[PDB]
RNA sequence: UAACUACUGCGAAAGCAUUUGCCAAGGACGUUUUCAUUAAUCAAGAACGAAAGUUAGGGGAUCGAAGAUGAUCAGAUACCGUCGUAGUCUUAACCAUAAACUAUGCCGACUAGGGAUCGGGUGCUUGCACUCGGCACCUUACGAGAAAUCAAAGUCUUUGGGUUCU
RNA sequence: AUUCCAGCUCCAAUAGCGUAUAUUAAAGUUGUUGCAGUUAAAAAGCUCGUAGUUGAACUUUGGGCCCGGUUGGCCGGUCGGAU
């Protein structure tokens, strides 16, 4: 939200479910943000270099939280032979 | 990488402590891990999956800055003693047995933890203790079965929670792994001094 | 003196956060209520109600009293606090502490053109508790707030200036009404318009970045 | 307010079910509703099988039971404690003992 | 669900996605048309011959290896009944039934149903007469039932 | 549906059903029976 | 019976997008409802879509993005002149900036902004946001 | 028409339970059979409709309104106890109602886990699974609701699938 | 007697202010937009059925061109208009 002259006049910008992409409001306290280590060769991992997910109150609520971080992780190669679409 | 991969001295290590072994007639739709039902009415569970969710699981403890803010809950018998040493090794704050609603919410309350992630034994038994992260937008690991409830739990390690080895060796393999990296092990394959069998319940 | 016993609030004492809006990013809850008086200074508060309520012993009527507390800067944050309590002024004080523990934001937008700081809401959104809905529908500059004299505080006290409001239910019943108003203006960063729609890439939490302070 | 789902009988299926007689006082009630039990006993009673035996010409034999299906009326089954009240969540479990 | 009862069953054929077919079947267009002809002359209705040759024979469906439906070859070689097919078997039903309650007038159960056949009746012959394959003029008469069917 | 018609070609219903329910309303009523004229002391006028 | 077959589609996409499923089936398709689609697709509502031919009616296969709200049918479809769209969308509509009134025109099935630029209009059909 | 007899079946509902015949009827399932929009819901108008009740023949065991009658009681032509008329059964006609209740119109689609079970079908390694169709039931609540609660009472101020009645 | 009859003082509208009846809004308490019908009032005992209302999918779609238009352009250059 600019207005005429551009400059953001939104007070903030939401984070949003990585899952279904509904927007994660301010009293959503059920709402995570998964960060995953970056290994590097050797495997050690290496401190800040995180790969971040974020997932909603409702996705965790149904169940669903595991298999949307499965997805979300072996599309980023953080798994391998894990995840299905069939 | 190519390394970090099931090792088939790790594969033994699970057959043996039957963690491959699943639910019967109980079967959760919520999982997938299943390589198939027996001819007897259990479960096999794809113990190459358990082994990456394990790995993906530790990297999500490594990721944490201060070590003291993972908490490994158990009220569980068979996952106490497995608790306290993962605390000892991985440098978590563990909760044994009684869990004390009010932990999480609740400043007052003596056993006030603030963590930043939380593992669980059995969710079903430790249902408190998921129930109570949900209000404070704490993640969550489980050492799920697959009749296990999935409600709350972000990574899911498939494996048997009715046996006594099962419970310790995912115990000690996780321990293993937050370990191996950061540099204390420094392995490039290195079986490691401590048994399995620490981990394993006393039985007096 | 305070003597923060909350991460959050020992970020606050530090200065590391500096606004709330770090806060509603990540969903932080807040648990210490000086958490906000430090971050949001000029928050004004104003009780709505007041209301004897009665539970029945042998002894007969034991009466407790309870009061509705709205918090807000009048500049896109906004709080409500119930509670009831043996004293009067005792349930209003521990009423503004949870009116500020319950400060949220509010997006505000225009009705029309893009033209000068917004005025209104974004979007039509509603809220409903118990019987009571409340619909708050974006206004025309000059308009002002077209509501009832308590659901009116609220929207003022959020910062809104121009809004066009129908009720449906129960609206006597006060304590509903305003957690419903309160409820719609909640939901106002709830609705996904099409300008959120850019994929952002998700930023870490002051609970990671500043962590050996805590 | 509706306290039972099930009505406090058990038809859901079926239009009409033929009644009973309650044992006690012959209250007419659909069989669906009637608190049944039965009665096993021997017919020679206890204590008495000591001094029956003795005097039994034969061994035991065979000392047989009584079975006979009481149907009783919710009044009268609540009156002899053949059932109890219960608290509303108490209500709904469904299983003997 | 059912037009005349609370059924609500699927059973149903499955035709299959194949329109040009099949490839196993050798027998020719002409020579499955005197097949069907031949069923017809003999005295049968239009699904008694698909059944045939779906079972005896290994005709699919004639609408596939023929081309055209078998009312249609039927038409075209004038062997069309009076009344069609599911009409008449409706009628059949009726005057069964009809029949049945002259015995038994307390067979209340036997005049509700054959008013759920009576009204089958009237709206099939609503439906012929409007696509003109009955007279404008066509009537269900109780009276002379048992004259047209048989 | 909602129990009520919501065909476009379905305004006679409408129109009519509404009409038949108005009558149990107490103003129109009273409105369409002239009861201020029929009955009422002072037949429909403000003072006598 | 089965009476509006575009109800039945946008039904199943508003069911389908409040679990949070990424996709539908729905059954069966129509020419209006593929029109309907493509003026989801076009704003961006929706993603990819496959019709799937099965020698009957048709069956297809949305992807589903996270940013419908809701979309709908209007029944019946009403005449609407010119001038009467303004009351359309400010009924339907959550805001006077996006969400679009969706009408079966003579030019098309088409947006409400369209039918502004291209001075047409006809019938309401149903709604998007 | 006991026991068998059930959170089992069938029927539009009311209802329907000893055996065997005869008469038509029906759902579900199976179907690479047939027709091709013939349909959904329906003012008007119709069929069927527990019990009681009515008219006239039969029948009249048992129970039993009224009534008789012994207790009880301040009274007790009430409960309790003993008898007993119509009634209770049937044929031909009527009656058209019930808490005729799931106090939930019907048709269609979608939204969530689970195990039981009834009917048909398929696979088998022959008692289990899958499947369609049924009577239900358990958990949760995504949602809904004033709440009780509800897998429909959900997909309703983000308000429009069709339609009758109130 | 914080409420009646008064005095004082104060409030509101004010050359006007009150009362009665009717009517509109308030009334999503007539509901097309837009109500309700398990239990608050209300689903017909049940099914059939004519008018009425309503009723599955399918028939030139896409591609390649070309020509004038209308706004912002891009240099609105003098903060206003020009090609
Ligand atoms: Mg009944
Ligand atoms: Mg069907
Ligand atoms: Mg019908
Ligand atoms: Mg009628
Ligand atoms: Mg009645
Ligand atoms: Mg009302
Ligand atoms: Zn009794």
């Amino acid at each position: 939200m600019e207005n005429d002259k551009g400059q953001l006049v939104e007070l903030y910008v939401p984070r949003k479910c990585s899952a279904t992409n509904r927007i994660i409001k301010a009293d959503d306290h059920a709402s995570v943000q998964i960060n995953v280590a970056k290994v590097d060769e050797e495997g050690r991992a290496i401190p800040g270099e995180y790969v971040t997910y974020a997932l909603s109150g409702y996705v965790r609520s149904r169940g669903e939280s595991d298999d949307s971080l499965n997805r979300l992780a072996q599309n980023d190669g953080l798994l391998k032979n894990v995840w299905s679409y069939s | 990488p190519a390394t970090f991969d099931l090792t088939p001295e790790d594969a033994q290590l699970l057959l043996a402590a039957n963690t491959h072994l699943g639910a019967r007639n109980v079967q959760v739709h919520q999982e997938p891990y299943v390589f198939n039902a027996r001819p007897d009415g259990v479960h096999v569970i794809n113990v190459g999956k358990t082994w990456e969710k394990l790995v993906l699981a530790a990297r999500i403890i490594a990721a944490i800055p201060n070590p003291e803010d993972v908490v490994a809950i158990s009220s569980r018998t068979f996952g106490q003693r497995a608790v306290l040493k993962f605390a000892a090794h991985t440098g978590a704050t563990p909760i044994a047995g009684r869990f004390t609603p009010g932990s999480f919410t609740n400043y007052i309350t003596r056993s006030f933890k603030e963590p930043r992630l939380v593992i669980v034994t059995d969710p079903r038994s430790d249902a408190q203790a998921i129930k109570e992260a949900s209000y404070v937008n704490i993640p969550v690991i489980a050492l799920t079965d697959l009749d296990s409830p999935s409600e709350f739990v972000d990574v899911a390690i498939p494996c048997n929670n009715r046996g006594k080895h099962s419970i310790g060796l995912i115990w000690y393999l996780l321990a293993r792994e937050v370990l191996r990296l950061r540099g204390a092990l420094v392995d490039r394959t290195q079986p490691w001094s401590i048994m399995p069998d620490l981990y394993f319940y006393r039985d007096p | 003196g305070w003597v923060p016993v909350t991460k959050l609030g020992r970020l606050v004492k530090a200065g590391k956060i500096t606004t709330i809006e770090e806060i509603f990013l990540h969903s932080l809850p807040v648990k210490e209520f000086q958490i906000i008086d430090t971050l949001l200074p000029g928050l004004q508060d104003e009780v709505m109600n007041i209301k004897p309520v009665q539970k029945q012993t042998r002894a007969g009527q034991r009466t407790r009293f309870k009061a509705v507390v709205v918090v807000g800067d009048s500049n896109g944050h906004v709080g409500l606090g119930i509670k009831t309590a043996k004293e009067v002024a005792g349930a209003i004080r521990a009423g503004i502490i949870i009116a500020k523990l319950s400060v949220i934001p509010i997006r505000r937008g225009y009705w029309g053109t893009n033209l000068g700081q917004p005025h209104s809401l974004a979007t039509k959104t509603t809220g409903k508790c118990g019987s009571v809905t409340v619909r708050l529908i974006p206004a025309p500059r000059g308009s002002g707030i077209v509501a009832s004299p308590a659901v009116k505080k609220l929207l003022q006290l959020a910062g809104v200036e121009d809004v066009y409001t129908q009720s449906n239910g129960k609206t006597r019943t006060l304590e509903n009404t305003l957690k419903a108003a309160f409820v719609a203006i909640g939901n106002t960063y709830g609705f996904l318009t099409p300008n959120l729609w850019a994929e952002q890439p998700l930023p870490v939490s002051p609970l990671d970045i500043y962590s050996d302070e805590a | 307010p509706k306290k039972r789902a099930s009505n406090g009988r058990n038809k859901k299926g079926r239009g009409h079910v033929k009644p009973v007689r309650c044992v006690n006082c012959s209250k007419s009630i659909p069989k669906d509703k009637a608190i049944k039990r039965m009665a096993i006993r021997n017919i020679v009673e206890a204590a008495a099988v000591r001094d029956l035996s003795e005097a039994s010409v034969y061994p035991e034999y065979a000392l047989p039971k009584t079975y006979n299906k009481l149907h009783y009326c919710v009044s009268c089954a609540i009156h002899a404690r053949i059932v109890r009240v219960r608290s509303r969540e108490d209500r709904k479990n469904r299983a003997p003992p | 669900g059912r037009m005349h009862s609370a059924g609500k069953g699927i059973s149903s054929s499955a035709i299959p996605y194949s329109r040009n077919a099949p490839a196993w079947f050798k027998l020719s267009s002409e020579s499955v048309i005197e097949q069907i002809v031949k069923y017809a002359r003999k005295g049968l209705t239009p699904s008694q011959i698909g059944v045939l040759l779906r079972d005896a024979h290994g005709v699919t469906q004639a609408r596939v290896i023929t081309g055209n439906k078998i009312m249609r070859i039927l038409k075209s070689n004038g062997l069309a009944p009076e009344i069609p097919e599911d009409l008449y078997y409706l009628i059949k039903k009726a005057v069964s039934v009809r029949k049945h309650l002259e015995r038994n007038r307390k067979d209340k159960d036997a005049k509700f149903r054959l008013i759920l056949i009576e009204s089958r009746i009237h709206r099939l012959a609503r439906y012929y007469r409007t696509v003109a394959v009955l007279p404008p003029n066509w009537k269900y008469e109780s009276a002379t039932a048992s004259a047209l069917v048989n | 549906g909602k129990g009520k018609p919501r065909g476009l070609n379905s305004a006679r219903k409408l129109r009519v059903h509404r009409r038949n329910n108005r009558w149990a309303e107490n103003n129109y009523k009273k409105r369409l029976l002239g009861t201020a004229f029929k009955s009422s002391p002072f037949g429909g006028s403000s003072h006598a | 019976t089965r009476s509006s077959v575009l109800a039945d589609a946008l039904n199943a996409i508003n069911n389908a997008e409040k679990t949070g499923k990424r996709q539908v089936l729905i059954r069966p398709s129509s020419k209006v409802i593929i029109k309907f689609l493509q003026v989801m697709q076009k704003h961006g509502y929706i993603g990819e879509f496959e019709y799937i031919d099965d020698h009957r009616s048709g069956k297809i296969v949305v992807q589903l993005n996270g940013r419908l709200n809701k979309c709908g049918v209007i029944s019946p479809r009403f005449n609407v002149k010119i001038g009467d769209i303004e009351k359309w969308t400010a009924n339907l509509l959550p805001a006077r900036q996006f969400g679009y009134v969706i009408l079966t025109t003579s030019a098309g099935i088409m947006d409400h902004e369209e039918a502004r630029r291209k001075h047409v209009s006809g019938k309401i059909l149903g709604f998007v946001y």
